[PDB]
């Protein structure tokens, strides 16, 4: 029990210092991801202060390079599931228009110096908000609300799904309502 | 026993009232006893655990061998489900320091690994080289022998090991039990 | 009730799968290493001229594939 959450403490005080490059703490923050996940309930309630860190540096996508953005895709991933307070803590606080601000990435700011990256990008950012879905009403009447993003789930429609379990982006069309 | 950090094994959950694993993680590890079978026949080889234990543990190759002798009780040579489990629920009991909770309670399962040869009874040619598991010194083998053999025929008993499980999670008012035995 | 009910409960349905994780993907890199490190134990000890060598390839080159699909351009 309590070794987990002493190790996550060090490691969460390696997380609060300023003055170091940001990868190291990414797979630290891959690292509350999977054994927050693979603790249970009780070590989500324990987690359930660290969002701040991460919410904080989550505005600054302009600014690190890819790998960064994309190891918190799979660090909110991996942290999300099967989560109750963490679902509906999220749609108050900045999450998924934070992920709908993470798409315009490019398709209409840069067009190529090295652009597989960006449909990486992409690829774990619907991967992520796949595993957000839950069962609740809340947060698919906002995905409604946007007017663009329904041409853009036309464009991942049409890209092809190279060795996924499944394509995600037509259950996500399915789960969508549009149809 | 010093575990290699970021290993997979170093990210379990144990928990600390019956000293056990979960169900969605023998669900994980059951999937990748799926996959790490190369012919498909629902069991496991050896040299592929024995690089996962080299590369999740830094132990050498005698090591390897009273663990992969211990390990064998199948007498088939090909292992398969349930020594794998509990010797991963073993080694990652170690470095908790509290196993003597863990075999408070799995004193048949520890009686069935160290009758290796089914007799019942446990000699000291069995356990001398087993105490990397338990570190425990020459002179605590010499105090254990010369004060807790019922048997005296440095033979071993259930009962007697009843006494040595309910010996193992009392430690300090066993130091003050020294204390009091000159006395 | 009505369109709200009779989709959203086979999301749930969803929901009871195998369920990897994301780090499920990659954690195998120490996999790949100790079986590579069977491969070249397997080298000194016979070498190719074998055919349960030819099924250990075909398992070296399925897993390569299965380690393709998300590592063609990510490099």
């Amino acid at each position: 029990y309590i070794f987990h959450r002493e190790k996550i403490l060090e490691l969460g005080s390696i997380l609060k210092n300023k003055r170091l490059s940001l990868d190291k703490r990414a797979q630290a923050a891959q690292k509350i991801g999977l054994l927050s996940f693979t603790g249970g309930m009780s070590a989500a309630q324990f987690a359930s202060e660290y969002m701040t860190e991460v919410a904080f540096l989550l505005q600054k996508k302009k600014a690190m390079s890819f790998r960064t953005k994309i190891l918190l895709l799979q660090s909110v991933a991996c942290w999300c599931y099967l989560n109750p307070d963490s679902q509906r803590k999220v749609r108050q606080l900045e999450i998924i228009p934070t992920l709908i601000d993470f798409l315009e990435e490019s398709f209409q700011s840069s067009n190529k110096t090295e652009i597989n990256t960006h449909r990486l990008c992409q690829f774990w950012v619907c991967y992520a908000l796949t595993v957000i879905t839950c069962n609740n009403l809340a947060i698919m009447r906002e995905l409604r609300s946007y007017r663009s993003l329904k041409f853009h789930l036309q464009l991942v429609a049409t890209e092809n799904w190279s060795g996924w379990p499944e394509n995600f982006a037509e259950v996500l069309y399915f789960l969508i309502g549009f149809h | 026993m010093k575990l290699t950090p970021g290993c997979f094994l170093w990210y379990l959950y144990m928990d600390k009232i019956y000293c056990l694993l979960s169900l969605r993680n023998v669900k994980a590890l059951m999937v990748y006893f799926h996959l790490l079978d190369v012919h498909h026949r629902n069991t496991l080889n050896d040299v592929l655990f024995f690089h996962f234990l080299q590369h999740v543990t830094n132990l050498n190759k005698s090591q390897i061998g009273m663990i992969f002798d211990l390990l064998d009780w199948t007498a088939v040579g090909e292992i398969g489900f349930d020594q794998f489990y509990v010797l991963i629920c073993i080694l990652l009991a170690h470095q908790d320091h509290l196993e003597d909770h863990f075999m408070y309670r799995h004193s048949r399962p520890v009686f069935e690994l160290l009758d290796l040869d089914g007799e019942m009874n446990i000699g000291a040619a069995n356990f001398q080289n087993y105490r990397f598991l338990f570190n425990i010194k020459k002179q605590e083998l010499r105090d254990l022998f010369h004060d807790f053999d019922i048997t005296g025929d440095r033979l071993l008993n259930y009962k007697e090991f009843k006494l040595y499980t309910i010996f193992c999670t009392d430690k300090s008012i066993d130091r003050k039990k020294r204390r009091k035995d000159r006395e | 009730i009505f369109s709200l009910w009779k989709p959203h409960r086979t999301y749930w349905t969803e929901q009871q799968n195998r369920l990897p994780l994301p780090l499920m993907e990659l954690m195998e890199t120490e996999v790949l290493d100790i079986l590579k490190k069977a491969l070249i134990t397997y080298r000194s000890t016979i070498g190719r001229n074998h055919f349960m060598t030819k099924e250990l390839q075909g398992y070296i080159e399925g897993i390569r594939k299965r380690r393709n699909k998300r590592l063609y351009f990510l490099d």
